[PDB]
């Protein structure tokens, strides 16, 4: 399909940055889940992040690592996230769906057949946390035999190189990270965010939108500022679920008002 | 783009998030360009000899093989300081820190033995140590973590996820991913992603270089197969790599069978798992049907690793190497006839090796055949865990 | 009559019941046999190297003696195998043994390290070996009991007396007095009647001999300075021995101090108690004004026996060796220390030693000084009694 | 003096042997202990053997260990053994008395002031159980310099130089072991009794009192006939005061008559 593509298209016409949640499938139980993804959608988002949990989550931070818990003492399988996948699909036809994966749930079954999978239910793209561009070739045949755009993090520090290589090899949309580090001097490498944009546009890549630490609408205005197409926000959405485990109702009435917030953000 | 191949053939490779794939590649150059100094390599071998203590001896042991037809040679990796081969590779580790300009050690550890090495390397070399280990981990290994404590590392115990050894790569990864320009990450086996398995058999080959002068020394010959307990594959790749060319001998690993193989309750993954990618590597590994990782089971913790190095699975693959599983029974066996018939006391990991030969023995008593096993470490830190079972059944 | 001096000058001697004199003679007529027998030494220096580990390292400290003028070496006993320098001399007096057609060896032990060495050897050798230990010691040292009957030693309890090292002593050598046709009397140190103080200084004295080589080859001279613990004296004297005739080379011997001299909670007879006549030989003790015997006191139970060597006390009245004291708490900081700068545990007994060789260092930091300790052994075995000294004043 | 030399003369105008008891001065308490020591005498017995409380009594066995225990539960001292045997010789002139003394508590305050001690009380004889012949020199001639006989232990496997040398240095009596071990195989080197003990007299030896497990009349007369002037009881004797502890009165009673039977014993 083109559902990033034509996402792109309508929104550089309403010269407009994409809001784009992630969640973890089935945090904090499948029914739950389900009603969280279709009020983020309900309050404005323009695409979906989704995890499978996995018992390793080595790129997730607490806030995430905690939500793949909760989804695990639910019971939540890959088999019943693909499941959930199908319905949220036929739901929302043109809303782009991206999976976040660690490659051993790729590569278990077979990785033709996990992004043949991924085909059948509808998802637009694949990010595998723990493949980086140099190991990425069987990932990204696969997903592109079976139309699914392969995700790769550009850390901002990237040499030359590799922005050519994501450039080259990323579909759908480029992952831009905010930072390279936590600490100030940590995050010494990271060049202008600005700077590696006008590098990705310049390669052809595709639009880029910046993930990492976005929790505010100012991040995601001054992403679009900053010439990406726009932003992805996980542990603040996910913290809103956290707080909130005891009340399912409050839960959906907080995401709510957080998502359309980060949305109204992105708006010319 | 890497200087050496990250596979050995479909094994291996670097599966990593993009993130820390300038920490591998800065630490492979730093190993390639130690191994062609001169002054690296004399640097470490000074650490070798004047602070571990090698070469380590070469035990012969006529009380246990008596009328039969095996000659039975230990490797006395028990006699290096720290009373394992652990201490070998995280002092060239070490030093690679160094050549890096880093000040700081990160480290994993399981039931704290990996974490004694680091921090004993450490210590010498004047660099500050951060080790983690899953909270179940600690509470359990009071013995280890007051080492550790002692030796000025910090102990950061790990409460994410279930706790224990996997948890502790997963929080050790998270902080070099950030800190990697002044630490380095000392990977405490020879798995995870490139240039991890290459760099630590390296600075674990003197094991089988010695074993090779050695037994050509006293026999005048190679052995007919060096046999070696494989937890992640560290111990067992370094008595292997300087005899992989010498095809007439045997090479043989054995992995923890656990309770038996048949119970599931075991350690084995390179013969009873299936191969996944985790670890920053693709290797066989314990895991679920539908693919999430979990744990070996072992009498020995040290043999907890839930996978193993991909140099095994290659070795396996070709045929090169044979790997087989001994149970904790067999294992304590091997411990109890090593006590009562040489009078050392081994380390449960390296019983294993022990009651495989034995049994290569015992089966086939009329067999010439040259055997050395190594004793990858001392199990003064197992008599309580001994204790425990055979009063629990009895046995004492 | 006997072959060799009984006595270093007016110290030593054979104060043992007639009974025993026939036991005494015949040992050390085996032994100057032994020692004039290219094949014993052969088979000695063959178990040394290839069982034990020998030579061991001689380790520089250059971390703890940055800013000083004080160049440190540690003779690194504590790599022998068993943990300490204790396995050098029961692999010779179990030859002997083997050499005077005995099966079967008896030892004394105090907190049971002596009794692990016998246990060891005798395995290994296949003698059949029977431990006494006092009832005291057995409650309080489980891990040593276990390693005894692990190494298929009878471990026998001793109720007698006061039920601790005396007591043991005791038992040790009655059972001796009427079994000697076939059984040896493994002491373990450099006292006692003769012939043992001189049988268990020569079967450590390759101790001092490596490190004349070691110290020579890395320093082109001979040492200032040899520092170690004294207990009964056999690791010192093992040490001392083939430097006695460098007459430029201090020979320093460390009792322990306990709780402080002046407490008289101490375990320093040779410079602060009075000559007596027990355990078999006139010599410093530890005993009441009116000469009945007492203990020792040390936070190591390894420094506790209540007399010293009647060659420490020879060396010492001609002035060619000289006696000092550290206290548990600076022998605790020593340990502290070893652990922290160099990445070593040393055993709490080698600590005393080491805690003497800083105070050398520190009270006079510009004073040109190449120093050994003679590490006699690892400290893994007192990690709970230095954890729970910490932890009882707030320290940890 | 003179009173081992007498004694032996006596005994041998009456063709007697002696019996000579064994006992730890101060067991169980000072007062009961010189009463048991009075009923040993006037049951019969010709000489004493008295021990002298030590901390590591090595050359004792379980019986006489336990009874250096209960002394010292006593607060029994050396200086108090003192008071006890000169009040012991001021009751009983002419009784042979011996001591079994430990070499730390000869050396203690000076050799030579030990026998002065010994004399000054009026003791006979000193054995120190851990001074083997070759060591003895100053014992000796402390001893002698001071009317004390120094006695030492035969052993029935002595060779002809140890022979020798005994029936040269001991005075008074010569203690002749019964057994150079307890088993019949760690006793195989022991000589025939008659035949060490017609050696003895053949080299002007001190007479000759046989110890060490005698506990029955049998065992007197047997000494005697084989050539010996006596025999030497303890562990039998201090066996009654162990298993009468808590009968003092039953305790003397019981000594009274095993004394006088084991007396009876060596009379012709
Ligand atoms: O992505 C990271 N964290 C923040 C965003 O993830 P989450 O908190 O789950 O949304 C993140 C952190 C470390 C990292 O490197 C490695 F795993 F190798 F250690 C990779 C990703
Ligand atoms: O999109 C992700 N997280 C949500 C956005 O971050 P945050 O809002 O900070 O949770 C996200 C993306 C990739 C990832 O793994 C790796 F970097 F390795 F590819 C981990 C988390
Ligand atoms: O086996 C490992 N550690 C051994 C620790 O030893 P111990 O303390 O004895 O458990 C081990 C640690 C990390 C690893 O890869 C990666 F870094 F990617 F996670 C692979 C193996
Ligand atoms: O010090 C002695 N033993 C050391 C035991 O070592 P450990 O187990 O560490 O207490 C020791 C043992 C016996 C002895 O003489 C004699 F045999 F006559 F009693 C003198 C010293
Ligand atoms: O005399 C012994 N026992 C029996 C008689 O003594 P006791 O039972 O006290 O009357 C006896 C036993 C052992 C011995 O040798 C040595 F001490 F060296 F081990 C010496 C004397
Ligand atoms: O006279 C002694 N005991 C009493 C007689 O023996 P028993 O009747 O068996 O108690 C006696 C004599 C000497 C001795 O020590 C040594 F042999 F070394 F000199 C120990 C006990
Ligand atoms: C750590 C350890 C092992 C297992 O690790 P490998 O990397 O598989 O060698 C085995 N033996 C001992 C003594 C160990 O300490
Ligand atoms: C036994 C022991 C000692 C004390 O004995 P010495 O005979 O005085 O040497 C000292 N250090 C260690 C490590 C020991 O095991
Ligand atoms: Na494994
Ligand atoms: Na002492």
């Amino acid at each position: 399909m083109e559902r990033y593509e034509n996402l792109f298209a309508q929104l550089n016409d309403r010269r407009e940055g994409a809001f784009v949640p992630f969640v973890t499938l089935g945090d904090p139980g499948i029914e739950q889940s389900l009603k969280i993804i279709d009020t983020l959608i309900d309050a404005g988002a323009d695409a979906l992040e989704l995890g499978v949990p996995f018992s390793d989550p080595l790129a997730d931070g607490p806030t995430i690592q905690n939500a793949n818990l909760r989804a695990f003492a639910a019971g939540v399988t890959p088999a019943q996230c693909f499941e959930m996948l199908a319905l949220i699909r036929e739901k929302h036809p043109t809303i782009p769906i991206g999976l976040l994966m660690y490659a051993n749930l790729v590569f278990n079954n077979g990785i033709d057949a996990f992004y043949a999978r991924c085909e059948q239910v509808g998802v637009d793209s694949v990010l595998v946390a723990d493949v980086p561009v140099e190991e990425s070739a069987p990932f990204r045949q696969a997903a592109l035999r079976h139309n699914i755009a392969p995700i790769f993090i550009c850390p901002p520090n990237a040499d030359d190189d590799l922005l050519r290589q994501v450039a080259s090899y990323g579909r759908g949309y480029t992952y831009l990270l905010s930072r390279s580090g936590v600490t100030g001097a940590e995050n010494r490498g990271a060049l202008p965010l600005h700077h590696l944009i006008e590098k990705l546009k310049e390669y052809h890549a595709a639009p880029a939108l910046q993930g990492f630490g976005i929790s505010s609408p100012e991040q995601v205005s001054a992403a679009v500022r900053a010439g990406a197409a726009g932003a992805i926000s996980g542990s603040a959405i996910v913290k809103i679920i956290e707080k909130n485990l005891a009340s399912p109702k409050q839960m959906l009435a907080e995401l709510r008002s957080f998502v359309s917030a980060m949305k109204a953000a992105s708006r010319a | 783009t890497t200087l050496l191949n990250p596979y050995f053939g479909e094994f291996g490779g670097m599966y990593v998030p993009q993130i820390l794939m300038p920490a591998l590649n800065q630490l492979e150059e730093a190993f390639v360009s130690a191994q062609k100094d001169p002054e690296f390599q004399a640097q470490f071998a000074d650490l070798l000899k004047n602070y571990a203590g090698r070469p380590t001896a070469l035990t012969k042991c006529q009380n246990i093989t008596a009328g039969t037809r095996t000659t039975l040679y230990l490797k006395r990796e028990d006699l290096l300081h720290g009373g394992a081969h652990k201490t070998n590779q995280v002092l060239g580790q070490a030093l690679l820190a160094k050549r890096m300009g880093k000040s700081e050690i990160i480290a994993e550890t399981g039931a704290g033995q990996h974490g004694v090495a680091s921090a004993l390397a450490s210590a010498l070399l004047g660099l500050k140590c951060r080790i983690y280990m899953g909270a179940k981990d600690v509470e359990r290994q009071s013995p280890n973590v007051f080492r550790m404590r002692l030796m000025g590392a910090e102990v950061i115990p790990v409460h994410s996820g279930s706790a224990t050894l996997k948890d502790a790569c997963n929080e050790a990864l998270r902080d070099w991913s950030g800190s990697y320009e002044t630490a380095h990450y000392m990977l405490g086996t020879a798995a995870g992603p490139h240039p991890y398995p290459t760099i630590v058999r390296e600075f674990q080959r003197m094991i089988g270089e010695e074993t090779k002068a050695q037994i050509l020394d006293k026999e005048g010959r190679l052995p007919d197969a060096v046999i070696a307990c494989v937890g992640g594959g560290s111990n067992a790749i370094g008595m292997f790599a300087d005899f992989i060319n010498d095809t007439s001998v045997g090479l043989i690993g054995v992995e923890p069978g656990g309770h038996g193989i048949e119970t599931g309750e075991h350690g084995a993954p390179l013969k009873h798992g299936r191969v996944g990618i985790y670890f920053g590597m693709k290797a066989p590994m314990m895991q679920t049907a539908d693919g999430q990782i979990e744990e070996s089971y072992s009498i020995s913790a040290g043999l907890d690793f839930p996978s193993v190095g991909p140099q095994h699975a290659y070795l396996n693959s070709i045929g090169r190497a044979d790997y087989v599983s001994i149970t904790d029974d067999e294992a304590l066996e091997a411990f109890k006839t090593l006590c009562r018939h040489e009078g050392i006391i081994p380390a449960l990991e390296s019983s294993h090796a022990l009651a495989h030969a034995l049994k290569m023995m015992r089966e086939q008593p009329e067999k010439e055949q040259l055997l050395v096993v190594n004793l990858s470490g001392r199990g003064d830190k197992d008599i309580f865990t001994v204790h425990d079972i055979l009063k629990a059944r009895g046995e004492i």
